[PDB]
């Protein structure tokens, strides 16, 4: 469930995986200086991200 | 609007009718006794609420309508419109042409007339009778020889129950079939023919029930004739009216003996564990096991291909499904029509006869193809009667009930000469 | 399951061959008695039944690929036309 | 896009193939029936199954034995509404560990409808890399047939790989006394036409669920 | 005050119509119960080129539909736009042509060619100045095939200065969905060299390869199949429907394009297609736009422009956009595809801007070119002509309605001279 | 202005540039549905560079995407950021090679390489001015050393007088994972001596020992590990997309390395890699990052400096710096170590910066080595390729499907040769 220009749509599947993965999964020691976690850095990430964008395929 | 006049004479006709109107109120929303809880095109309709059909049924016994007069479709046929007679042909042209057939002539073409008036535009005939017997011989061309004349050129195709190459239920089937092409020639437009084996060979193969029965093989071909008469009642993409099903498939004046094959013929088991695409029902229409005429298309070439398609298909997976079937070089076409194909598509789905063994498909496939491979039924057929009429058994019966001995011979030259013109423009031209 | 062979074998291959048998081999019995037997027996085909909600320890999030819609459209026109050569 | 086509010929075929298609249901969510009862995608079924417009999936897989015995419980099992009816067949008598029997006398008409089934498992096949043959060195379906099989296939789909399977026979022990002459008759005619052949022995697995899988008295599971 | 009178006769004509007017009260603001509802002014003040007057603030296009089978216009009254439709041009007969071109052009359309003509000539002297005849109909089939020549032939004596624009669907090389095909579509053609002014050719499976490369649609219904000759349509004359900064009306056209009066056979293209899951990674600018019409891959017709050598080419722009892109790039598709153009022309290219884009896109073009690539078309359609008609292969469906054994001789002489004059032109 | 076209084939450059893209996204705050949210505008005016222009703010990177078999596509597009790229630019074929040169060059390739090249072409075409070409790949398999050398040599005589660059991945001594690995190998080598510009060479286990020691990392995943190559590959580039105190792009890095048109196999590395609890303990200055540079330890391929000689050794900086303090501390590094570097060369030490360093660390600097003691991997190969060769391994894959024995004999040779102008080179 995506709002484009501001009406809604309903969606059977989303992008991507639910889950990350480990081909896909680099550490933070390789960016330790930032200040807002990447979303590739750890799964809770991911999963907040996922919940921030929906969109149906 | 669009409409279709049908005569079922004969007792394969009647018992065809009864399971082709099975089917035609079923898809349209009408009760039985012809109320209603597009239509046009086969219904009448009478102030109070009724639908008619706009057909009639004849037969020289009263022991096959009988049974529809007092069925459960009493109230949906005219009573007027099951013409009854009182003896029967007893497998005899001669009966059924020329003594007792003459009788009742009289009234089944009054009854046409009263038929052909209340419709506005009309433009077809679909007899609906078999080879073999009398009525379905005899009486049948004793209409089209007074068809031809009342109402001049209006098309009138014909459904017949063709003689399979061994199964046949009479001894006088070479006689009747030899006969009757002497009134399916200058007076038919195309004949859509199908034979009995190849049904009983289908219900076997492709359905798994043995034992089949009339029942069961009747529905098939009122599958096909409901398929045949889709585009005239529901709308398409590609509407097909019935004046260009006689200058679609047939070439050549004399030439006209399309094939039948219904394509989605399976179970309701397996229905739901195949899907079927349209690019492979296709070529099941052309596979050579799936042939309701028992002639195997791969001795001869295709003259001429329709195709009627229904229910959610789409037209580009079709045309690539046509696409690739001409580049296969087991399927064979005659060098003169580079053309060949006919599509024509219907958004209806099929329905399913109540109490049935056909599955609930989504899409379904006519073919009716025009082929030279069915050149050598009539060389058997012929084959039979030169075998038959050496000692003139049986002839006894035929020149005692007003008929000529010499008949029988213009009759077997004219079936020489259609089977010469038909070797002679199957040719490669050079 | 008495219904479709009507104590009869012809009728008994005619329901194997069409698939008309009402009754799976776990309700009636409470063991496997043929051996063939014992690679279905814990499965429970009522309707849904799933091995996630009865016995909810094999429970195992799946790294499944996910076939991209370039991909679909690729499948569906080499099924459909034969052709068409998409790349 | 990527699949291959599995062959189960034979009891030592079919035997295993009831544990496999049990395994592979199991992984994916697909039930008996073949209906998988809001979150991301799942296409990785195609391997194995193909789905129809009816929402029901079956098997990329052909049933084919001489016998009657012993495909015919899949019918009468749990996954008859899984398969699709026309690729378990079935003959009317085994080969009796005859290698002449399933290769030349009985086997021989089989052939043009098992190869009819593949010719209809791979035209709905979207790419095909491999075959899954599943056949043992000792009866005479395993062992005829499928030889038949293979020289069949090899001069029908070309150069696609062919991986089958072999329950070796055992060192001091076999079930049937002919399975020498068998096992040299199988490999004669299919070192040629395959291209990959897994070896599994039968103690050897005994002898694993004897130690490590500390279970007594083992069976086919 | 420069007005069209649109014909449509067939199922092709019929339900490429139905989709044309929706387009056209699109564009206009034309609700479908007929009321105007436009937004701007600028889709008012030349509402006349293809509406007419009504009562209660509504509008009535300026159409006649024709069939000779009351089915197709049944389903044309009850389909998405047809209630704007006047009952009075609904005018049919009660039996179909069935596929023969003698079934009409001689007598059942024959009889009722003088019904049609009455609205016509209704609708064309009720206007202030007419300028052309719309006409869009099959070459394969009966009724659009045969009658809407004869529609043609008989428009043509009564006004011979007025121009003519006819939208003609053409027959197909790998599959075929009328058997007496090349029987039709040689006597309509032959019709059609000496009497229309203006002529393109439209294939099916040139939209078809265009909705499943281009478009890419897993189920293309026969909507967005004619959505594309309805657009096309449409873009050809929208000069005189809105303001614009380089005019070209029908006229402009016809002379730019019609070198020699036998060849104005024409191969039509819209510009800004493109997949609807790859739009946002799909930025459209005059380049990309200017590129995209000229491939091979994005025409109407399925005869491949790299084969044959243009003689003329139009481009009318929709939408707000810059000239100096326009005119550099013809100039480089010119200097750059000079081998695929003829030396004696010196300037190949029509252009045209207009200030208006179509609904629901904003840069949008359309190609019309006079190819003479189009030769192996009527090659290919003489070859299916005469490997039938040496053998008299489906003759006597016509023979037997009045018809000549020479009549199909004179039918592939043009076909011939049509193929030499555009085969010979090709030297340079 | 300058433009680097890209390219990812087979599954390692599949997954390594994919890993790529994701780094240099947030270096210029793209998010994946491609709409900038940079807190800058200094992240802004080279986009195109790597990037292209979309409606509303999006960018999308130019990638032609290019596999034998889908499935390592597949997975990109399910990442994080994995809609940025087009789909059209997706070019995947039916069957996977195998892990065989023979089928990913002659047999799938062949029917696959020309819409990959016309994708590729496609992309160059519409560039404002074209400096080079970008490819990352491995030198294990079928589908990235097959199809990998075909794209270079298929560029290389259109292009020729641009930079093609790939980022290689080579054989690891102790443990294989292809039981073809070397004749692989030599065949890739062969078609990279002559065609590309300059190489990268990445063990697989140089970088486990990395990041085993030097990062303290008990589990590496493979994002872990393609991370390193990302960064090290897009530290070399950043000279043309950001500003610096002395900027040197990719031609200037091109001239200042290779001296002779064979030797130009290099060795990358990356200067700040340090542990979690390191941080603190260490100070971050200049110095403190040239004892990295030079470390034999962060050298990402596994021969050990020690045992040849440098040639030119480049050093792009990165960051908050003078350079007095780069320039003497490159001066002590040459001075104290003497023997060796090469003594026919003065001056053996390219330096550059710029003062934009990688996201997320403060000052950085991307190691660049052409040293003389990488003939031991080749002689590696050489002697696998022999050790098999010599008596007929795995051969008939190769032999039965396209290509006799002397084209392997050629190659060797080729190989052989190589090793001996080392040599040559070595001891002046
Ligand atoms: N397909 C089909 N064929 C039938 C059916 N009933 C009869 N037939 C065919 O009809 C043939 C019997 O001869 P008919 O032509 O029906 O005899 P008739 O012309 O009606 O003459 P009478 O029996 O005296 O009424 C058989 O060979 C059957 O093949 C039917 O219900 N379905
Ligand atoms: N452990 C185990 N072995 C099996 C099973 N099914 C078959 N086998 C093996 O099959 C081998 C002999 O092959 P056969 O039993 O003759 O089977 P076949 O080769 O297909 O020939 P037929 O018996 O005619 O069907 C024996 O050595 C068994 O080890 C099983 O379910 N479990
Ligand atoms: N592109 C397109 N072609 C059509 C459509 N409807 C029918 N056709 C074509 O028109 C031809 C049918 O001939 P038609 O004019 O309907 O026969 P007639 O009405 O008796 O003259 C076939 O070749 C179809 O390919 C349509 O909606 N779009
Ligand atoms: N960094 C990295 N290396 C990989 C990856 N996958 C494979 N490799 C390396 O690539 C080498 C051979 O790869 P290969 O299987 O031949 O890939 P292919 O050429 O595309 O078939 C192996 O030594 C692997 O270590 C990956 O995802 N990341
Ligand atoms: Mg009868
Ligand atoms: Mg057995």
């Amino acid at each position: 469930m995506e709002v484009i220009h501001g009406q809604p749509y309903c969606c059977r599947e989303l992008e991507g995986a639910d889950i990350l993965s480990d081909t896909f999964y680099s550490n933070e020691l390789h960016t330790p200086l930032e200040t807002a976690t990447r979303p590739t850095a750890s799964e809770d990430r991911y999963q907040k991200f996922r919940q921030s964008l929906q969109r149906c395929r | 609007m669009r409409e279709c006049i049908s005569i079922h004479v004969g007792q394969a006709g009647v018992q065809i009718g009864n399971a082709c109107w099975e089917l035609y109120c079923l898809e349209h929303g009408i009760q039985p006794d012809g109320q209603m809880p597009s239509f046009n095109t086969f219904f009448s309709e009478t102030g109070a609420g009724k639908h008619v059909p706009r057909a009639v049924f004849v037969d020289l016994e009263p022991t096959v309508v009988d049974e529809v007069r007092t069925g459960t479709y009493r109230q949906l046929f005219h009573p007027e419109q099951l013409i009854t007679g009182k003896e029967d042909a007893a497998n005899n042209y001669a009966r059924g042409h020329y003594t007792i057939g003459k009788e009742i002539v009289d009234l089944v073409l009054d009854r046409i007339r009263k038929l052909a008036d209340l419709c506005t535009g009309l433009q077809g005939f679909l007899i609906f009778h078999s080879f073999g017997g009398g009525t379905g011989s005899g009486f049948a061309s004793l209409l089209m020889e007074r068809l031809s004349v009342d109402y001049g050129k209006k098309s009138k195709l014909e459904f017949a129950i063709y003689p399979a190459p061994q199964v046949s239920t009479a001894v006088v089937e070479p006689y009747n079939s030899i006969l009757t092409t002497h009134t399916t020639l200058e007076h038919s437009d195309c004949a859509f023919m199908v034979d009995n084996e190849a049904i009983y060979d289908i219900c076997r193969r492709n359905l798994d029930i043995e034992r089949p029965t009339y029942t069961n093989l009747n529905r098939l071909i009122g599958q096909i004739v409901s398929s045949i008469t889709a585009s005239l009642r529901f709308d398409g993409a590609l509407n097909v009216d019935l004046t260009e099903f006689q200058t679609n498939l047939v070439p050549y004046p004399r030439i006209h003996f399309p094939l039948a094959t219904y394509a989605p013929v399976i179970s309701a088991e397996k229905a739901y564990h195949e899907q079927l695409s349209v690019a492979e029902i296709t070529n099941a229409c052309f596979e050579p096991a799936n042939q309701m005429v028992k002639c195997d298309p791969r001795h001869g070439k295709y003259m001429a291909c329709c195709m009627l398609y229904r229910g959610d298909v789409v037209p580009k997976d079709v045309n690539a499904a046509i696409a690739t079937i001409k580049t296969k070089r087991t399927i064979q076409f005659v060098d003169w029509c580079p053309t060949g194909f006919k599509v024509g598509i219907n958004y209806q789905p099929p329905t399913v006869v109540p109490g049935g063994d056909l599955a609930k498909v989504q899409r379904a496939v006519c073919m009716l193809s025009n082929t030279t491979a069915i050149a050598e039924a009539w060389a058997r057929l012929d084959h039979k009667l030169d075998l038959m009429y050496a000692k003139r058994a049986f002839v006894h019966w035929y020149v005692g009930e007003g008929m000529e001995e010499g008949e029988f011979s213009e009759a077997r030259e004219d079936l020489a000469a259609l089977e010469k013109d038909y070797e002679e423009v199957g040719v490669d031209s050079v | 399951n008495y219904s479709v062979h009507q104590n009869s074998h012809t009728k008994y291959h005619e329901a194997v061959r069409k698939v008309s048998l009402k009754t799976f081999p776990n309700q009636v019995f409470r063991v496997p008695l043929t051996d063939a037997q014992n690679f279905s027996f814990w499965r429970s085909n009522a309707a849904g039944a799933r091995p996630e909600e009865t016995m909810p320890w094999i429970q195992n999030p799946r790294h499944c690929l996910i076939k991209s819609a370039m991909t679909r459209f690729m499948d569906h026109s080499i099924l459909n036309d034969r052709n068409f050569s998409l790349y | 896009m990527r699949e291959c086509i599995s062959i189960h010929v034979g009891q030592a075929g079919v035997q295993i193939g009831n544990a496999c298609w049990e395994l592979y249901c199991l992984e994916h969510g697909i039930q008996p029936d073949g209906q998988m009862p809001i979150g991301g995608g799942d296409d990785s079924f195609n391997t194995f199954f193909s789905e129809t417009g009816a929402g029901k999936h079956v098997p990329r897989a052909v049933f084919v034995d001489l016998e009657p015995t012993v495909v015919d419980e899949v019918r009468t099992g749990t996954y008859r509404q899984l398969f699709h009816p026309e690729q378990l067949i079935t003959g009317k008598e085994d080969a009796a560990n005859n290698y002449a029997r399933g290769h030349y006398t009985i086997g021989k008409e089989i052939v043009d409808l098992v190869l009819d089934r593949i010719r209809k498992l791979a035209d709905l096949c979207t790419g095909l890399q491999g075959f899954l043959i599943f056949h043992s060195f000792g009866g005479g379906t395993g062992s005829g047939f499928a030889s038949l099989l293979m020289e069949r296939l090899s001069v029908d789909y070309g150069k696609k790989s062919k991986l089958e399977f072999a329950i070796y026979p055992a060192p001091q022990v076999s079930t049937a006394v002919v399975e020498p002459y068998n096992s040299i008759l199988t490999t004669h005619t299919t070192l040629e036409h395959s291209d990959c052949a897994f070896m599994v022995d039968n103690e050897a697995i005994y002898d694993i669920c004897r130690r490590n899988l500390d279970i007594e008295r083992p069976t086919y599971t | 005050m420069r007005e069209i009178v649109h014909l449509q006769a067939g199922q092709c004509g019929n339900q490429i119509g139905a989709k044309f007017w929706e387009v056209i009260s699109d564009e206009h603001g034309i609700d479908p119960t007929g009321t105007y509802h436009g937004d701007s002014d600028l889709q008012l003040e030349r509402i006349n080129v293809y509406y007419n007057e009504a009562t209660g603030g509504k509008y009535v296009p300026r159409a006649v539909l024709v069939d000779l089978e009351p089915g197709t216009m049944d389903s044309v009254r009850s389909g998405p736009f047809g209630q704007i439709f006047r009952p009075d041009n609904f005018v049919f007969g009660q039996s179909g042509a069935g596929n023969n071109w003698a079934k009409g052009h001689y007598t059942e359309g024959a009889e009722l060619v003088d019904s049609v003509l009455d609205v016509v000539r209704k609708e064309a002297e009720s206007c202030d100045c007419l300028q052309g005849f719309q006409l869009t109909h099959s070459l394969g089939g009966g009724t659009g095939s045969g009658m809407g020549t004869l529609l043609i032939s008989k428009i043509r004596e009564e006004y011979p200065d007025r121009i003519m624009n006819t939208f003609s669907v053409v027959p197909s090389p790998k599959v075929s969905d009328t058997v007496v095909e090349p029987y039709n579509a040689t006597l309509s053609v032959h019709q059609l060299v000496e009497n229309t002014d203006e002529t393109y050719c439209i294939d099916n499976e040139a939209l078809y390869d265009i909705c499943f490369r281009t478009l890419k649609l897993t189920t293309p219904t026969y909507g967005d199949l004619n959505h594309l000759v309805s657009a096309t349509m449409s873009g050809v004359t929208t000069c005189l429907r809105f303001p614009g900064q380089l005019n070209a009306d029908l006229r402009k056209l016809a002379v730019n394009m019609v070198p020699f009066p036998r060849l104005h056979f024409f191969m039509p293209g819209f510009a800004p297609l493109t997949s609807r899951g790859s739009q946002q990674y799909r930025a459209l600018t005059v380049p990309e736009l200017t590129q995209q019409m000229f491939d091979a891959k994005n025409m109407m017709a399925a005869c491949d422009p790299r084969h044959g050598r243009y003689l003329t080419v139009a481009a009318v722009f929709r939408g707000r956009m810059s000239m100096k892109e326009v005119d550099e790039q013809m100039l480089n598709v010119q200097n750059k595809n000079s081998s695929y153009f003829v030396e004696w022309i010196p300037n190949n290219v029509k252009t045209a801007v207009c200030d208006i884009p179509p609904r629901g896109l904003k840069m949008s073009a359309t190609f019309i070119g006079n190819s003479t690539a189009i030769q192996e078309l009527f090659k290919r359609i003489s070859e299916q002509f005469t490997a039938m008609f040496r053998r008299k292969a489906f003759l006597h469906w016509y023979t037997g309605e009045g018809m000549d054994e020479m009549e199909f001789t004179e039918a592939e002489s043009n076909m011939n001279d049509l193929v030499s004059e555009y085969q010979q032109y090709q030297d340079a």
